[PDB]
C-alpha cells in the first residue's frame, strides 16, 4: 500500500476539472511525509513535472508550493534531467506570469541543479524583462543560484551592480536587489568587488530605507565572509555613534547582536570601549537597553577574557563601571542586561582586583529581585527568568559567595505572589541539588511557608505545591523527618488535584525518599480508571517498598542485610509481575522493565555473595583431601566473577541501546555498572589472584563534577571500598575472613545509598526511530528469496530515520553503521560474511549497497543491524533488527555437472 | 518426568519462602515448566495476606497472557491448551486450581460494585478475556454464571466505571457462548434495560467523550444496517486484543437487539438525543457520538423516522478545534447528500432542512469561535453550494427546494481570507485545506487569478 | 592582502590566549578551526596554510579535549569501555600527524620537528590509555620501555633545535630523563599524565609557500548510469583518468584503490611511465583498472578512490568515484 | 532562557503516556 496512494492522486491527476487536480496535488506533501522512499519521490515529483507542463497556471503555482514545502526531499529525485527538462520547457512561453512562476520554480529547485547553464541564461534575459512579475520572479532565482553557482555570482555580480547603479530601476527594485549582494560570499575578489560597491552605495543613496537595506546586506557579506568581520564592526561603531536617525541605530544594535553572537574571538579591545562608550552618552532607554543587550551576549562568551587581558586598572575600565549604573538603572530590562553583564564578569578571569564587584554583584540581583517580585506581568516574568539564571550561575561560579546568595533567596520566598514562588523554587532545587550543603539550611523555615500555602490562591497553586515540595525533597539531603512527612501529607490531604500528588510521588522517588513514595503511590492506586496506568502504579509502588526495605539495614549486621535484601527481592518481583502486566504494544516500555530487571539482578547478586560470604563459616576449610585454592568457596566466587562481569556487560548493553535518555539516566546507569565493576574488582582483588593486581588504584580519586548527591554518595562509597581493598592486598592468606568482611561492608555500602528512579523511567523528550526498508525483493512473509548459487545478493539496504519532536535534543546523529550476517538456518553457521559499512545521511536518508555471498545449499537468514553514531563519537545500538529469508536454488546444468563430476 | 521436577521445585518453594519469586523467574526468562511457575505463584499468595490490592496471580497471568513478547505468549497459550485436554476429573492439574483461586476472588469482588473495587473487576474482566481469547480456555457453567453476574453489575459514578460498563457490553458480545440458559438470558435483558436509561448520568458526571452510550448506538446500527465487521472491530478496539469471533452468535445477538429493546426509532430517538462533545480535535480517541450519528446518516433513517439533525451538526462543528478528526469532513458530506436526496418514494418531501441563515452569519460576523469552526462551515457553505447545483434533476421533482443562500450573507464571508488560513496552518488542518482549494478552484475564479 | 594579516591576527591570538580555563580554551580553539576551514575554502592562494594550521590547532584541540575526560576522575577498575572518548583521539591525533607530513608540499625541519613533538604527545597519549585500560604488568612494562626508546629516538635525530623551542613537553621530559629511567612504570604513567598537564602548547612558524595536495578523478565520472557488463570470473578495464596538484613523487607514493561492494579491496600501483608531467605543479594520471568478480544479480557500485602512501601507511587524498558493474553467468 | 535545566516540570515536557495519565487522573480531583 506504498505505491497505491500514488495511483490513487495521480488518478486525481488525470481529471479534466482544475479543482480535482489542485486537490491531488496539494494532497502530494503529505504523501511525501508518509513513505519518503526515493521511489515514490521520484515518481511522484516527475508526475508532477509533467503535470506542471500542461497547466492553466493556477495548477502551475500549486506545483511550485508543493515544491517549497517539499526542499528537504529534493535531492532524492533519481531522474533528475526529465524533471528539469520538463519545468524548463515554459521558460520559452509568452505568457509572463508563467515564466514568472517557472524562474519561482528554478529557484526552488537551485539545491539539485546549481550549474546548468541555459538556466542561467533565462534568468540575466528575464531579470532585464519590463513586466515586473517577471523581474521579481528572477530576482528570487537569482538570489536562490547565487548562494550556490559562483560564475553565476561573478556575472550577476556585474549585472546587478549595473541595474542597481544604472539610475533607472526605481528605489523599490534596489532595496530588492540588494540581497543579491548579500549572497555573493563565493571569491575573495568577488567578495572586495561586492564590498566596495555596497561602500559606495550607502555613503550613496543616504536614506532610511536604502540604509537599512545596505546595513543588513553588508553584514551579512561580513558574516558569510571571515576576512574582515573587524572592518564592519569597526564601521558599525561609527554608524551607531555618528548618526542621527533612530531606525539605523536599531539595526546597528541587531546587527552587533548577530555579528556577537556569530565570530565573537574577533571582537578587539577597542571595539568593546566604542561599544561602552556610546552606551554611556545615549540619551533614550530603548536604545540603551539594546547596546547592553549586545553587550551581554558579549558578556557570556570568550570575548571578556580578550578584554581583560594583561598587556590600567579594570576598576577604571569602562565595562564595569557601565554595568553598575545599568544595573540600579530604573528600567526593567535594562537592569537585567546590567547585573547579566556583572554576574558574568564575577563568573569569568579571577583577577584579584575585581573581587569587591562579586559583593556589589550579590546585592544586585537581590535588588533586581525585589523589583521584580510584586508585579505580575510577562517582562516581569522574563526579568525573574534572567535574573535567576544569574543567580545560579553567580552561586555556580563563586561558591563563597553561594551561601550568602541562598539566603537572600529565602527573604523573598516569604512575601511574594503565587507566580513568583515558582522558578524560585527551581533555582533554589538546582542550587540545592549540585551543591547540598547549604539545602538543609533551610529545613523548616520552607515547612512554615509550605503551610501558607494551605491558605494561597487556586489557579497556580498545583505547580507551586510541585515546586516546594520538590525543592524540599531536594534540600533533604540525608533524610525526611516523620514529623515533615505528616504536614506534607496532611496538606495534600486538605487539597490536591490527583496529578499534582503523581508529579510529588515521582520527584520523591527521583531523589530517594521511598516511603512518601509508598504513601502517595497507594493514593494513586485506589484512584486512576485504565488497566495498563493502574498496573503501573502498582508496579512503582512495589519498587517504592522494596527499596524502603533497602533503606532499613544496619552497618555490620549480616542478618539483617540477608532479611531486607529477601524482602527487597520479593516486593521488586511483584513490582515486576505489575510492569509486565503493564507493558502495552502502543507503548512498549522497555527501559523500565530492564532497568528493573537488572535491579533484580544487582540484589541477587549480592544475596548470592553475601550467603557466598556466610559460606566460608558454614562449610569446612576444603576437605579431607586438601591438605592453590582449596574449597568450594574458591568455585563459588568464580561464579561470581561471571555473574558480576555478565552484570556489568548487560548494563552496558543497556546503556548502549536507549540514545533517547538525557545525562542523568546514563549517568545513573554508569553508577550501576561501576558498582558491578566495583564488586568484580574487590574480589578478583582480594581472593581470586592477589598476584596480578599490582596497582593499587594509581588513577584519580577526587576532584569530581558531582552534578548529584547521589553521584556524590556513591563515589564517596567507591572510594571508600578502593581505600579498603588496597589497604588488604597482600598482607593474609588467601580465603581470609578480613576478605569476606571487606565483601560484606561493600555490599552494605552499596545498599545503603538507595536509589534513584531518573528521568527516562518516567518521561521521554526524544525519540528517534531507523526503518530499514529492506528491498532484494522485501518478500512476503515465509516466503524466501531465490538465489541460484553461483552470484551472490544484492541486497539494497535503504533507510530513513523518524524524528519523535524536536529532531535533535540531547544528541545528533552524525552517522549510522549498518551491520549485516547470515545464518544458515537448515537444520559457525554462515559468519563468512558478517559486513559493516558507514552511512552518512543527507537530510534523513540511507543508501548503501550490501553483495550477501551464499554458496553452500541452504536457506540463509539475513539480519541487518543498525548503529547510530553521534557527534562526540559514542556508538549507540538501536535498530530494528530486520530478518529476511533466503532459499537456495541451484542450476540443473550445475547439477548435472558436479553429479557427472 | 515433569510431575516429578514440578514436585521437587515446589517442596524447595516451600522450604525457602523468599526465592520461590525466583523460581518464576527462570520459568519466565526459560519459558520451562509454566504449571510449576502457577503453582508456586498459588502457594506465594497463600503465604501472603496482602491481597488489600490486585492478586499477584492476575498480574502474572496477564503479563504473560496480554505481554510485549510472544514466545510466553504461545508459551503459556499451549499451557492453556494442555490443561483443556486434560478431561478426565482430576484436582492435582494447576490451571484448575488456578480457576479456583480465580473463583475465590470472584467471590470476593462481587457486590452494587464498590467505588475501590472498580478497576480491579474491569482487569479481572480483561484476564478473563485474554484466558478465552488468545489462550481459548472454555469454562463451566458455574463460572459462566458468576462472569454473568460480575459483567452485570452497577458501577457506581467513576470514568473507571464506564470503562467497566464499556468492557463488560465488549465481554458479552465477544463471547455469545457464554450465555446458555433462558435465565441468563432475561438477566442480561434486564442489564441492558439498565444500561439504555442510565447513559446521561455517567455521561454527565463522569466527563468522558468516549462512554457506552455511542457503543449501544453503534452496535445498533451495525446490526441494522447488516455489518458485522464493525462489529469486530469495535469489540477487538476496545477490548484490546484481536480475537476471531464466529458470526454465529452475533446473528443471535443480532436478533436480540434488532427485535427487542433497540428498536429502530428509540436508536434514532436517543441518538438524536446525546449530547456534543466540547473541544473535539483528533486527539482524543474513542468511539464518539458523531461516529455515531456518521453510520446513522449513512443508513438513511432520521427523516425516514422524523428527527431532526441541525442544531447538534451545529453545535458540533462550533465546537471543535485543531488537529482535526478524520470524521467531519465524510459527516458534512452524508449531510448535504441527506440535505439533497431524499430518503425514498413514499416521502419525496423527506429529507433534512440545512442550516439557517442567521447562524452561519453569526458565525462569520467574528474572534468568538474557533479558526476550524470557521472553516468546516466555509466548507459546508462551498459544497452545498456546489451539490445543489448538481443533484438539480431529483431537486426538481421533489417540491420543496431548500434554496441558496441568498447572496447578502455570501458576500459577508471572507473566502480569500479563510484560504490564506487554512493554507497557512494546513498541517494540523488536513483533509480540508484540499477541499477548499478544490471548491475554489471549481466555483470561484474570481480568487484564482 | 586583508587575508594574510587576518591569518596572523587569528593565530596570535590562538598563540598568546593560552591561559584559559579549559572551556575558554576549547571555545577559541572551536572558532578558530571553523574560521580556518571558512579562510581555507574562501582563499585560493593561502588554502594551504590555513588548512595546515587548521590541521595543527584540530591537533590541539582534540589533546585538550581528551586531557580533560571523566576517565581521569575515576579510578582505573571503574572503567567504562563504551563511554571513553579520549581512546579514539589517539588515533585520529596520529593519522593527523601523518596528514601533515605527507600531505603538504613545502616544509621544512621546523614543521618536521613540530610535528613530531605532536606525534610524541600522540604515543604519550595512547601509551596512558592503554596503561589505563590493562592491567597485565609485562605489557604496560613493555611499552614502557618502547616509549622510553621512542623517546630517546626523538633526541637522538633531533639533537638540534632544543635551543630554540622552549618549555615543551620533550625539554622537561629530557630534564627528569635519568629518573624516568629508574622509575615503577604506575609511576611513570603517573608523571606523564603530570607531564601532558602544563605541556606547553608550541608556536608552529609556518612557512613561506606551503600547497595542500588533492587528486580530482576526471573520469569516469560515476553519473553514467549505464553499467559497466562482463562475464564471470573475467575481467573488466575501466581507464582512471585523474588530475594531481602539488604531490611530490607521485610514482612511489600515490596508489589506487578500489572498494568492491563486498569488503574486499585492491590496492593497485601506477606504473611510472603511466605518470604524465603537463606542468610544474599538475600531473596527469592515466591507468586501467582490473576488476573480476563471481556473478552478481544486479549492477552495483564498485567504489574507486586515489590513495596516497608513505613509509607503512596510506591515508585518503581524492573524492570518490563510483562505477555501475554487472557480473553475468554465461549464456549456457 | 531556563533557570533550571534538569526541570522534570516544565510547560510542555509530557510524553503521550503521561498525556493520557493526566487526561485520566485530573478529571477525579480527590484524594483520601
Amino acid at each position: 500500500d506504498a505505491n497505491s496512494a500514488l495511483m490513487e492522486l495521480d488518478k486525481g491527476l488525470r481529471s479534466g476539472k482544475l479543482g480535482e487536480q489542485c486537490e491531488a496535488v496539494v494532497r502530494f506533501p503529505r504523501l511525501f511525509q508518509k513513505y519518503p522512499f526515493p521511489i515514490l519521490i521520484n515518481s511522484a515529483f516527475l508526475k508532477l513535472a509533467d503535470v506542471f507542463r500542461v497547466g492553466n497556471n493556477f495548477l502551475r503555482l500549486c506545483v511550485l508550493k508543493v515544491t517549497q514545502q517539499s526542499e528537504k526531499h529534493l535531492e532524492k529525485i533519481l531522474n533528475v534531467d526529465e524533471f528539469v527538462k520538463r519545468i524548463f520547457s515554459v521558460i520559452h512561453s509568452n505568457d509572463p506570469v508563467a515564466r514568472a512562476i517557472t524562474l519561482r520554480m528554478l529557484g526552488s529547485l537551485a539545491s539539485i541543479i546549481p550549474e546548468r547553464k541555459n538556466a542561467h541564461h533565462s534568468i540575466r534575459q528575464s531579470l532585464d524583462s519590463h513586466d515586473n512579475v517577471e523581474v521579481e520572479a528572477a530576482v528570487f532565482a537569482a538570489a536562490n543560484f547565487s548562494a550556490q553557482s559562483k560564475d553565476f555570482a561573478v556575472g550577476i555580480c556585474n549585472k546587478i551592480s549595473e541595474m542597481i547603479q544604472g539610475l533607472a530601476t526605481p528605489v523599490d527594485l534596489k532595496l530588492k536587489l540588494i540581497p543579491i549582494l548579500q549572497h555573493m560570499h563565493h571569491d575573495a575578489i568577488l567578495a572586495s568587488s561586492a564590498r566596495q560597491l555596497l561602500q559606495q552605495l550607502v555613503t550613496s543613496y543616504p536614506s532610511t530605507k536604502m540604509v537599512i537595506v545596505s546595513l543588513h546586506t553588508f553584514t551579512l557579506l561580513a558574516a558569510s565572509s571571515l576576512v574582515d568581520t573587524p572592518k564592519q564592526i569597526q564601521l558599525l561603531l561609527q554608524y551607531l555613534k555618528n548618526d542621527p536617525r533612530k531606525a539605523v541605530k536599531r539595526l546597528a544594535i541587531q546587527d552587533l547582536k548577530l555579528l556577537a553572537n556569530k565570530t565573537p574571538h574577533t571582537w578587539s579591545r577597542e571595539n568593546i570601549q566604542a561599544l561602552c562608550e556610546c552606551a554611556l552618552q545615549t540619551p533614550y532607554d530603548s536604545l540603551k537597553l539594546g547596546m547592553l543587550s549586545v553587550l551581554s551576549t558579549l558578556s557570556g562568551t570568550i570575548a571578556i577574557k580578550h578584554y581583560f587581558s594583561i598587556v590600567s586598572s579594570p576598576r577604571s575600565s569602562d565595562l564595569v563601571k557601565l554595568a553598575q549604573e545599568c544595573c540600579y538603572h530604573n528600567n526593567r530590562g535594562i537592569a537585567a542586561h546590567g547585573v547579566r553583564v556583572l554576574t558574568n564578569i564575577t563568573v569569568s578571569c579571577q583577577e584579584k582586583d575585581l573581587l569587591a564587584l562579586e559583593q556589589d554583584a550579590v546585592f544586585g540581583l537581590e535588588s533586581l529581585l525585589v523589583l521584580c517580585s510584586q508585579d505580575d506581568s510577562p517582562g516581569a516574568q522574563a526579568t525573574l527568568k534572567i535574573a535567576l539564571n544569574c543567580m545560579v550561575k553567580l552561586a555556580k561560579g563563586r561558591p563563597h559567595l553561594s551561601q550568602s546568595v541562598v539566603e537572600t533567596l529565602l527573604t523573598q520566598l516569604h512575601s511574594a505572589q503565587d507566580a513568583a514562588r515558582i522558578l524560585m523554587c527551581h533555582c533554589l532545587a538546582a542550587i540545592a541539588m549540585q551543591l547540598p550543603v547549604l539545602g538543609d539550611g533551610m529545613l523548616g523555615d520552607l515547612m512554615e511557608l509550605y503551610k501558607v500555602i494551605g491558605r494561597s490562591a487556586t489557579d497556580k497553586q498545583q505547580e507551586l505545591l510541585v515546586s516546594l515540595a520538590t525543592v524540599i525533597f531536594v534540600a533533604s539531603q540525608k533524610a525526611l523527618s516523620v514529623e515533615s512527612k505528616a504536614v506534607i501529607k496532611q496538606q495534600l490531604e486538605s487539597v490536591s488535584n490527583g496529578w499534582t500528588v503523581y508529579r510529588i510521588a515521582r520527584q520523591a522517588s527521583r531523589m530517594g525518599n521511598h516511603d512518601m513514595a509508598k504513601e502517595l503511590y497507594q493514593s494513586l492506586l485506589t484512584q486512576v480508571a485504565s488497566e495498563h496506568f493502574y498496573f503501573w502504579l502498582n508496579s512503582l509502588k512495589e519498587f517504592s517498598h522494596a527499596e524502603q526495605c533497602l533503606t532499613g539495614l544496619q552497618e555490620e549486621n549480616y542478618s539483617s542485610a540477608l532479611s531486607c535484601i529477601a524482602e527487597s527481592l520479593k516486593f521488586y518481583h511483584k513490582g515486576i509481575a505489575s510492569l509486565t502486566a503493564a507493558s502495552t504494544p502502543l507503548n512498549p516500555l522497555s527501559f523500565q522493565c530492564e532497568f528493573v530487571k537488572l535491579r533484580i539482578d544487582l540484589l541477587q547478586a549480592f544475596s548470592q555473595l553475601i550467603c557466598t560470604c556466610n559460606s566460608l563459616k558454614t562449610s569446612p576449610p576444603p576437605a579431607i583431601a586438601t591438605t592453590q585454592r582449596c574449597g568450594r568457596i574458591s568455585n563459588q566466587m568464580k561464579q561470581s566473577m561471571e555473574e558480576f562481569r555478565s552484570l556489568a556487560s548487560r548494563y552496558g548493553d543497556l546503556y548502549q541501546a536507549s540514545f533517547d535518555a538525557d545525562s542523568a539516566t546514563l549517568r545513573n546507569v554508569e553508577l550501576q555498572q561501576q558498582s558491578c565493576l566495583l564488586i568484580s574488582h574487590a574480589i578478583e582483588a582480594l581472593i581470586l589472584d592477589p598476584e596480578s593486581a599490582s596497582f593499587q588504584e594509581y588513577g584519580s580519586t577526587g576532584t569530581a563534577h558531582a552534578d548529584s548527591e547521589y553521584e556524590r554518595r556513591m563515589m564517596s562509597v567507591y572510594n571508600h571500598v578502593l581505600e579498603e581493598v588496597e589497604s588488604l592486598n597482600r598482607k593474609y592468606t588467601p580465603v581470609s575472613y578480613m576478605h569476606t568482611a571487606c565483601l560484606c561492608n561493600a555490599i552494605i555500602a552499596l545498599l545503603k545509598v538507595p536509589l534513584s528512579f531518573q528521568r527516562y523511567f518516567f518521561q521521554k523528550l526524544q525519540s528517534t526511530s531507523i526503518k530499514l526498508a529492506l528491498s532484494p525483493s522485501p518478500r512476503n512473509p515465509a516466503e524466501p528469496i531465490a538465489v541460484q548459487n553461483n552470484q551472490q545478493l544484492a541486497l539494497k539496504v535503504e533507510g530513513v530515520v523518524q524524528h519523535g519532536s524536536k529532531p535533535g535534543l540531547f544528541r545528533k546523529i552524525q552517522s549510522v553503521c549498518l551491520n549485516v550476517s547470515s545464518t544458515l538456518q537448515s537444520k559457525i553457521d554462515n559468519m563468512t560474511n558478517e559486513m559493516e559499512q558507514r552511512v552518512e545521511p543527507h537530510n534523513d536518508y540511507f543508501s548503501t549497497q550490501f553483495l550477501l555471498n551464499f554458496a553452500i545449499l541452504g536457506t540463509h537468514n539475513i539480519t541487518v543491524e543498525s548503529s547510530v553514531k553521534d557527534a562526540n563519537g559514542i556508538v549507540w545500538k538501536t535498530g530494528p533488527r530486520t530478518t529476511i529469508f533466503v532459499k537456495s536454488l541451484e542450476d540443473p546444468y550445475s547439477q548435472q555437472i558436479r553429479l557427472q563430476q | 518426568g515433569g510431575r516429578r521436577r514440578t514436585d521437587a521445585l515446589r517442596f524447595l518453594c516451600k522450604m525457602n519462602p523468599s526465592q520461590a519469586l525466583k523460581v518464576r523467574g527462570m520459568v519466565v526468562e526459560e519459558c520451562h515448566l509454566p504449571g510449576l511457575g502457577v503453582a508456586l505463584t498459588l502457594d506465594h499468595t497463600k503465604n501472603e495476606a496482602c491481597e488489600d490490592g490486585v492478586s499477584d496471580l492476575v498480574c502474572f497471568v496477564s503479563g504473560l497472557l496480554l505481554g510485549t513478547n510472544a514466545k510466553v505468549r504461545t508459551w503459556f497459550g499451549t499451557f492453556i491448551r494442555n490443561g483443556q485436554q486434560r478431561k478426565r476429573e482430576t484436582s492435582s492439574s494447576v490451571l484448575w486450581q488456578m480457576r479456583r483461586q480465580l473463583l475465590l476472588e470472584l467471590m470476593g469482588i462481587l457486590p452494587g460494585l464498590k467505588e475501590e473495587h472498580v478497576v480491579k473487576a474491569s482487569a479481572l474482566l480483561r484476564l478473563y478475556c485474554a484466558l478465552m481469547g488468545i489462550a481459548g480456555l472454555k469454562p463451566t457453567e458455574e463460572e459462566a454464571e458468576q462472569l454473568l453476574q460480575l459483567m452485570t453489575s452497577r458501577p457506581p459514578a467513576t470514568p473507571a466505571g464506564v470503562r467497566f460498563v464499556s468492557l463488560s457490553f465488549c465481554m458479552l458480545l465477544a463471547f455469545s457462548t457464554l450465555v446458555s440458559t433462558p435465565e441468563q438470558e432475561q438477566l442480561m435483558v434486564v442489564w441492558l434495560s439498565w444500561m439504555i436509561k442510565e447513559e446521561a448520568y455517567f455521561e454527565s458526571t463522569s466527563g468522558v467523550s468516549a462512554s457506552f452510550g455511542e457503543m449501544l448506538l453503534l452496535v445498533a446500527m451495525y446490526f441494522h444496517s447488516n455489518q458485522l465487521s464493525a462489529i469486530i472491530d469495535l469489540v477487538c478496539s476496545t477490548l484490546g486484543m484481536k480475537i476471531v469471533i464466529k458470526p454465529s452468535s452475533l446473528s443471535r445477538m443480532k436478533t436480540i437487539f434488532t427485535q427487542e429493546i433497540f428498536t429502530e426509532q428509540v436508536v434514532t430517538a436517543h441518538a438524536v438525543r446525546v449530547p456534543v462533545t466540547s473541544n473535539l480535535s483528533a486527539n482524543i480517541t474513542g468511539f464518539l457520538p458523531i461516529h455515531c450519528i456518521y453510520q446513522l446518516l449513512r443508513s438513511r433513517s432520521f427523516t425516514k423516522h422524523k428527527v431532526s439533525i441541525k442544531d447538534w451538526i451545529y453545535r458540533q462543528l462550533c465546537e471543535t478545534s485543531t488537529p482535526l478528526h478524520p470524521q467531519l469532513l465524510p459527516l458534512i458530506d452524508v449531510y448535504i447528500n441527506s440535505i439533497l436526496t431524499p430518503a425514498s418514494k413514499s416521502n419525496p418531501e423527506a429529507t433534512n432542512q440545512p442550516v439557517t441563515e442567521q447562524e452561519i452569519l453569526n458565525i462569520f460576523q467574528g474572534q468568538r469561535f474557533s479558526i476550524t469552526a470557521q472553516l468546516l462551515v466555509l466548507y459546508y457553505i462551498l459544497s452545498y453550494e456546489e451539490a445543489l447545483l448538481a443533484n438539480t434533476k431529483t431537486l426538481a421533482a421533489m417540491q420543496r427546494k431548500p434554496k441558496s443562500y441568498s447572496s447578502s450573507l455570501m458576500d459577508q464571508i471572507p473566502i480569500k481570507f479563510l484560504i490564506r488560513q487554512a493554507q497557512g496552518l494546513q498541517q494540523e488542518l488536513g483533509g480540508l485545506h484540499s477541499a477548499l482549494l478544490r471548491l475554489l478552484a471549481t466555483n470561484y475564479p474570481h480568487l484564482c487569478i | 592582502d586583508p587575508s594574510q594579516q587576518f591569518l596572523q591576527q587569528s593565530l596570535e591570538r590562538v598563540y598568546s590566549l593560552q591561559h584559559l580555563d579549559p572551556q575558554g580554551a576549547q571555545e577559541l580553539l572551536e572558532f578558530t578551526i571553523r574560521d580556518l576551514q571558512r579562510l581555507g575554502e574562501l582563499q585560493s592562494e593561502l588554502a594551504g596554510v590555513a588548512d595546515f594550521s587548521a590541521t595543527y590547532l584540530r591537533c590541539q584541540l582534540l589533546l585538550i579535549k581528551a586531557l580533560q575526560e571523566k576517565l581521569w576522575n575515576v579510578a582505573a577498575p571503574l572503567y567504562l569501555k563504551q563511554s571513553d572518548l579520549a581512546s579514539a583521539a589517539a588515533k585520529q591525533i596520529m593519522e593527523e600527524t601523518y596528514k601533515m607530513e605527507f600531505m603538504y608540499s613545502g616544509v621544512e625541519n621546523k614543521q618536521v620537528v613540530i610535528i613530531h613533538h605532536m606525534r610524541l604527545q600522540a604515543k604519550a597519549l595512547q601509551l596512558i590509555v592503554t596503561a589505563r585500560t590493562t592491567r597485565g604488568l609485562d605489557p604496560l612494562f613493555g611499552m614502557c620501555e618502547k616509549f622510553l626508546q621512542e623517546v630517546d629516538f626523538f633526541q637522538r635525530y633531533f639533537i638540534a633545535d632544543l635551543p630554540h623551542l622552549q618549555d615543551s613537553f620533550v625539554d622537561k621530559l629530557l630534564d627528569l630523563m635519568p629518573r624516568l629511567m629508574t622509575s615503577k612504570p604506575a609511576e611513570v604513567v603517573k608523571i606523564l599524565q603530570t607531564m601532558l598537564r602544563q605541556s606547553a602548547f608550541l608556536h608552529l612558524p609556518l612557512p613561506e609557500q606551503i600547497h595542500k595536495a588533492s587528486a580530482t578523478i576526471i573520469e569516469p565520472a560515476g553519473e553514467s548510469d549505464n553499467p559497466l557488463r562482463f562475464t564471470s570470473g573475467l575481467v573488466v578495464a575501466l581507464d582512471v583518468d585523474a588530475t594531481l596538484e602539488h604531490v611530490q613523487d607521485p610514482q612511489n607514493t600515490v596508489k589506487v584503490q578500489v572498494l568492491y561492494p563486498d569488503g574486499q579491496a585492491q590496492m593497485i600501483h601506477p606504473k611510472p611511465a603511466d605518470f604524465r608531467n603537463p606542468g610544474p605543479g599538475r600531473h596527469r594520471l592515466i591507468t586501467q583498472v582490473y576488476l573480476s568478480h563471481t556473478a552478481w544479480t544486479e549492477a552495483c557500485q564498485v567504489e574507486v578512490r586515489l590513495l596516497l602512501a608513505y613509509n607503512e601507511g596510506t591515508i585518503p587524498f581524492s573524492k570518490p568515484v563510483k562505477v555501475y558493474i554487472m557480473p553475468k553467468p554465461a549464456r549456457r | 532562557a531556563h533557570v533550571w535545566e534538569d526541570n522534570w516540570d516544565d510547560d510542555n515536557v509530557e510524553d503521550d503516556f503521561s498525556n493520557q495519565l493526566r487526561a485520566e487522573l485530573e478529571k477525579h480531583g480527590y484524594k483520601m
